[PDB]
């Protein structure tokens, strides 16, 4: 059925890696090891796993129609626009929630994690699932007008419980972010160019391995930020558990409004599903610093990173997974 | 043998961008960057890196000037754009600039 | 424009966290670590990496407290209990802190 | 013979690699180079291949017994307090050896190199050796009782000089140490979890190359401690020439005990062997310093990391795994 | 015929790797990217490439007569010394050129970029062009002679103006440099030692992609440096467009002597040219630093980087290989 | 309480084989030496690493000397050297030592 299948694709992905790495990174980290990733290996590993990515989602578009990727564009536009307005009307709504708090925890939901996004290919490459390659270039087509909204909706109140933002420097940051460039690097190298020499030789088979070091860096990124989320509220805990759920629930309906319509295959929904279900994490948080000053660094960060991030690699990837095993037999 | 005021702002690292442009548009001559950590009231950093890998996430910057109405001039725009919303500390001692050739000049010192 | 004193703590790298606890315990506001180099009298170090590649073995401690006699509290308490193992020294500045919540308070500086 | 045997393996192994490198770092660090392996890639080296190391002792363990490594946890155990009490009786009887230098000296001495353990294991697969897959996970067996036992005896001495030690948290700074915190992590991935697809895809084929790298590196280390040992003593160069054979050859004789009753194989017993023949160097002195600070750090480090690793990289291993080419014969 | 062959395979090397993100690293760095390569990563790429390219020149080398590689390593002494001579006599000419900058352009157009040769070995194995494996050995024979020909030639020309210098220490500075320290070790593993399981394991099936990471560095690096070029002279301009043609084509006609003379194979020839076209970027500014301390550092740097090794690269590299296709078809 | 003079000398990264030899020569006891950022005039260097992954690309040195008259003549052979060539400044300030072996000597400060 649905829970008979899921159960058992949740003990399924903790009995592989990009899950367990998660976990034994959160567990070592709990017992207080001294055992640090420098950051100038963290910094080569998140190039190398989004030039692949990039790389992929390039040497497929060349080969497009370049109309099968206008309406999975035109749905995660509106899914980063969709998420910060929830957050606005549910989670600001609550006792003890800062109105320009919610916002910028919104804002980080409707970003995309490209930590989360690597998870979810590998897991459905050894699920044996065909996505479409270029499902990847996504990634930024709901990761900056989520935090574009976040921005602008933010200077909004502010100006209304006082009693204008530049949109373009906004999505000028975001575009030479050091994630977001890596991606686009190579987009172009795979539209333009040839790079299938140095793409199986290098960047193909060096990439579940570089990403089983992620996970462990993700998680022990998870335990250091539990001590931001006691000094917020307690709304900050249950709004991490269940919106990467209701936001992967909403992609996936929008996506099954593409398979019907263009014939998007339900390995890209999967992907679109994961994507809207992922919190940045880092490449987010320094962006809504400068656009959002006025809010506690603590709610966003901690809720994203502690909880939001955990719950969209080890729930939301086996459930996506296992809800297109039930769609798709026949 | 010229004497300087040593202007010192210790803050997030995120600030490297804001107030390097802030100190070029006050007629300072210079200054001087460091990666640093340390702690205080608001510790909750934010760099675009792993928090766990990020040991040293403030930079702490030092601006020799001639004057000392230059130094709080510098320190009144940081302080009233950023302090608000941002970590930082900013203090002030003196020294004497031996050497140098845009501070003391051709001239010499 | 308050008065500080800004106590300087050279030592090894591998005190990090002890001499982090001391500071804490002594009342004060806050501090400043760099990762340097140098080279003194006692010039062995083993800070858990290669030591050619540990190219700054060091670091430096920042500590601006309000009173002359807490800065050389805290410095009484690191040199008694590791100057006698350890590398180290240990000098002191006089600042004036221009801004700074914590130090000045909420009232301003 | 035996050492007929021996001369043609150690001209052997410095036709090859994981020596080659060894002697080539401290020819280019004594020419005087500029060439520094950064400390982030050093770092990240020491992860990679513990992990590997941990990986294999784990899924070799949940299919074990669980008494066929019960006697040599026990022997290791024992081999690390002995050879700080060896050092206490020979090196500490000496004209101008201080006696808590010489403490310090055998806690280094008990305490295991992981580059040392690496180096012992890719010679004994190209020397087409069986060995126990878990024989990895006797390394904190041994580097945790002999760093213990030097702190603890070191402590009483002074105290009787004069005229309580706290033991857990030097167990718990050694268990969350960079380097065995990555070896217990990949202990328990190996045991509870299914890592063979990250494993034969990243951690395996990358072995032997990045210990060629960790091979130059210590090397270049031996060369910048060698003017420590000028401060010291005349007998520290002695100990630390024939102590590493010594050493090996109690370890090589109580492997043997456990070959005759448990069935533990003779490639087990050289594992044995060099891991009681190494010397710590890196995870070592920093614990070493917290636990006994009276004692010279030219002394210790300078005895260990100079002369005592090239002494078991370069001799013992080629004399150790070419006794059991004599063993094993028939 | 010949500008028949140079065209197509001008746009042949634009729809391949190890061009394209060199120009990949200019555009994003045009863009503004916030996207760095760590410093830590740049050290350990240039390490891994240039012991490759050293463990196979000297796994050559003790096959080799020692007299084949006689003519090509005189002629690239000779041609180190050649090119700080032709920049002094037509540079140094020009109005408002200084002539001790001029010396030190030429300093740097003699010494070798190990970028460009590494680009210039992966470009002959994808063209199917068998070379000599001992000839990037070649590369301390020029860059080391045309780095102390420059400082002494400057030397003597501020004595000349006012009305001896050690020649030994500058050759001792360069051959402790951390680029060529890097191959003096492989070229000594090769010839003495046996590292075939660690070459074909590790540091070939790696070279191709290192490479690509460091065409993108070198191209971010060319475009940070177009800015010092702006406040020095417009002939400097005009010298660093020619004169890696030129001096590349000086290389191939003193190659193709060597050809006639001792077999020395056509793709070796190009070897010689392209080592010949390129300039050094990293290495060499440090040493003509210190030894022609009165330079304008932003005439030499801005030279060679931002125009000087793309043009080796991008125009350099198909010229001289479409060239060793029309000779050699009979 | 020891009465010192604290010098700093911050100049290109180049320069920290041949700036340590100087220090070691004039009979200074020891310095800290930091890797910096920062601008000036001559802002153009080359350290032998990539420039746009070379964002400290400055030392800062920091010795601390009993007399006035020894600071003054490290600063007098660094700027006669190099600062014709080379970036720099050079500035002194005044400092007090409470702990240090080798400065205050085993007696004690
Ligand atoms: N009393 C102090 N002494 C030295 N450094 C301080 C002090 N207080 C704050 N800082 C520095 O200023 C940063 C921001 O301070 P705060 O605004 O308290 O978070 C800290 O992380 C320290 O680097
Ligand atoms: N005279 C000095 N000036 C500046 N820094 C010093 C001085 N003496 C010592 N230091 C610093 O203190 C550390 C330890 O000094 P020592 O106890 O002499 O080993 C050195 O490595 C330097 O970083
Ligand atoms: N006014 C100043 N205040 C602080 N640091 C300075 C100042 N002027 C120069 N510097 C430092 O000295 C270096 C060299 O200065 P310059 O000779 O102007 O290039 C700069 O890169 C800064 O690190
Ligand atoms: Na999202
Ligand atoms: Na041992
Ligand atoms: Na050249």
């Amino acid at each position: 059925d649905f829970l008979s299948n899921f159960l058992t694709d949740f003990v399924g992905q903790l009995q592989s890696p990009t899950l367990a790495f998660l976990i034994g990174g959160m567990v070592i980290a709990a017992l207080g090891t001294q055992l640090v990733i420098p950051e100038a290996i963290s910094t080569i590993i998140v190039f190398m796993l989004l030039t692949k990515i990039g790389l992929t989602g390039g040497m497929a578009i060349r080969n497009s129609n370049l109309t099968e990727m206008l309406l999975p564009v035109a749905f995660s536009v509106i899914l980063g626009i969709l998420i910060v307005f929830i957050a606005r009307f549910t989670l600001a709504k609550l006792p003890n929630v800062r109105t320009v708090d919610a916002l910028a925890t919104g804002g980080l939901f409707g970003a995309v994690s490209g930590s989360t996004m690597a998870a979810a290919l590998t897991t459905l490459e050894e699920s044996k699932i065909s996505y479409e390659a270029w499902a990847g270039a996504l990634y930024p087509f709901m990761d900056i007008p989520a935090l574009v909204t976040a921005i602008v909706v933010a200077n909004i109140y502010l100006n209304k419980r006082k009693r204008r933002v530049k949109i373009w420097p906004i999505i000028e940051e975001s575009l030479q972010g050091p994630a977001l460039s890596a991606m686009l690097l190579g987009l172009a190298l795979g539209i333009f160019t040839k790079p299938e020499s140095v793409y199986e030789g290098f960047y193909d088979p060096l990439f579940r391995g570089l990403l089983s070091i992620l996970m462990l860096i993700m998680g022990m990124e998870a335990w250091s930020r539990i001590g931001e989320l006691r000094k917020v509220a307690q709304w900050y805990v249950v709004y991490s558990l269940i919106a990467p759920i209701v936001h992967g629930f909403i992609a996936f309906g929008l996506g099954m409004i593409a398979h019907y319509a263009t014939g998007f295959s339900l390995g890209g929904v999967v992907v679109l599903a994961v994507i809207a279900a992922s919190s940045s994490d880092i490449s987010g948080p320094p962006t809504l610093r400068a656009g959002i000053p006025s809010a506690n660094p603590s709610a966003y960060i901690g809720s994203s990173t502690a909880i939001g991030t955990p719950i969209a690699i080890g729930v939301c990837i086996p459930l996506f997974i296992g809800l297109a095993q039930t769609l798709g037999a026949g | 043998a010229k004497p300087a005021n040593k202007l010192v702002i210790v803050t997030e690292k995120i600030l490297l961008k804001k107030i390097a442009k802030i100190i070029d548009e006050s007629g300072a001559k210079g200054y001087t960057v460091m990666n640093t950590g340390g702690k205080g009231s608001r510790n909750v950093r934010s760099s675009g890196q792993p928090n766990t890998s990020d040991i040293e996430a403030n930079i702490k910057f030092e601006i020799l000037t001639e004057t000392r109405e230059m130094a709080e001039e510098i320190a009144d725009r940081v302080a009233v754009k950023y302090f608000n919303d941002y970590a930082g500390i900013i203090y002030i001692c003196s020294a004497e600039v031996l050497y140098g050739h845009t501070f003391c000049g051709p001239e010499g010192c």
